């Protein structure tokens, strides 16, 4: 399992 | 020929492309808008980011599939398999690198120097760190070493600014810290710095939660949860 | 493409499929077709999946933009036209391959029906975006391809054959959605469904999942249309 | 709701 980075969503 | 197009038209078309799930087009429109030479708004930084991360995201996913097939093929060591997958992995790799270079080019030629506030400067330096990290994933050489260093320097400069200029709950600061932690763990083989940075980030944020709007609270806690997910993974 | 061996083109299409890189997959298959050998069933599947992914994306985009254009300066029309031209391009490439290499008087019925079905489909996708006297010609081309395919399939294939079924399903869609012919759509789908079910006991096990899928879609469209 | 055509799956 790879580490989670910042999601690709509008913020 | 986007040089002569109205900036507002480029932005509108980027939004149409987004609705149509045409992310290559969306990115090209936002590149054209960047090249008009004006600063970006918040919405525009979102459009730029979403567009290019969809493009590079697809390429990264494809590269990962191909690399795995390549490696599995080579390990089996059958004297007739392997050349095709290598060549095709290289093809996708070349395209990914080209997109990353485009983004880094925009950041260097237009966006980082021209930013008028700390928040947007940090966003752009974060972006630079991210696209160097995406380059690092496929790099091998001494090249890999130089790229890792470039990523680290971009992230460190962003972190230095965000600590002086922004609250610990700010989503840009949080997303930067999340990503720099992933860099430490996945790229720079420094699991201890990863964990330490994630822990500090999550705790400093947590302390200030009570100050936030209802909406701001949801934004910040989203990233804090991923910080948490990673800490659970790394321990 | 032409500098690569046929076997390498097929291998690279399969890799591109695994990587969800459908434009590349389609380009690889086009190179393979251009080698001048017939395609196997597996290879026809690769060709079909590749180009349908590409056009499918363009169709979804065109529909989004078209909807916005109808609800809503010059930008939406300009951008819808750009996407439309690209879609027409891909359709033209497919139809080009079918005409220049794939459709032949010879070869088994399966292959002939498959490629004529495909010809009908890609003219149908052109008809979705056409307006002119052009639209009329396009519709007639789709109808002519589908009808030839139907004639072969009725003569040479069993009623529950999955290629025959998929052709009939798509021709029924043509009738309903393109040709303003709901009566014929419903009559063709109902006839197809019943004749297929009447011979389902003769269908090989290797086709059962596929044929049952298509007969379910006939049923669902019949529910929708009635 | 549009009519459903043959799905894009390997046969
Ligand atoms: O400039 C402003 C104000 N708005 C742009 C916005 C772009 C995205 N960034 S981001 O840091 O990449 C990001 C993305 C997703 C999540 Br969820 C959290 C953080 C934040 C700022
Ligand atoms: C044996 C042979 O020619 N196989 C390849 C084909 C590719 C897909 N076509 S189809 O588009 O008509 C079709 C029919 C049924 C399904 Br479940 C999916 C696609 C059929 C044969
Ligand atoms: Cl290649
Ligand atoms: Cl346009
Ligand atoms: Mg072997
Ligand atoms: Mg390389
Ligand atoms: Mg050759
Ligand atoms: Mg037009």
């Amino acid at each position: 399992i790879r580490s989670t980075s910042t999601p690709n969503v509008h913020m | 020929a986007m040089g002569s197009m109205e900036r507002a038209s480029l932005i509108q078309k980027a939004k149409l492309a987004e609705q149509a799930e045409r992310y290559e087009d969306m990115a090209a429109f936002m590149k054209g808008a960047v090249e008009k030479g004006e600063e970006l708004s918040c919405e525009e930084r979102n459009l730029l980011s979403v567009a290019y991360k969809n493009v590079v995201g697809g390429q990264r996913a494809a590269w990962r599939v191909l690399s795995s097939i390549e490696q599995k093929s080579n390990e089996e060591g059958s004297e007739e398999k392997g050349p095709e997958v290598r060549e095709y992995r290289e093809k996708v790799e070349t395209e990914l690198q080209g997109v990353c270079d485009t983004v880094l080019g925009l950041l260097d030629s237009h966006l980082i120097k021209e930013a008028g506030d700390a928040e947007s400067r940090v966003f752009y330096l974060k972006m630079k760190g991210d696209y160097y990290r995406y380059l690092a994933e496929v790099a091998t050489g001494d090249d890999k070493k130089r790229i890792i260093d470039s990523a680290r320097s971009a992230y460190q400069e962003a972190m230095d600014i965000s600590k002086k200029e922004m609250p610990p709950t700010n989503p840009i600061r949080l997303g930067l810290a999340l990503n720099f932690s992933v860099f430490h763990y996945e790229i720079a083989n420094s699991p201890e710095e990863a964990i330490s940075l994630a822990k500090t980030t999550f705790d400093e944020a947590m302390a200030d939660l009570h100050t936030l709007s209802e909406d701001s609270y949801k934004d910040s806690t989203l990233i804090m949860q991923l910080l948490r997910d990673n800490l659970t993974l790394w321990t």
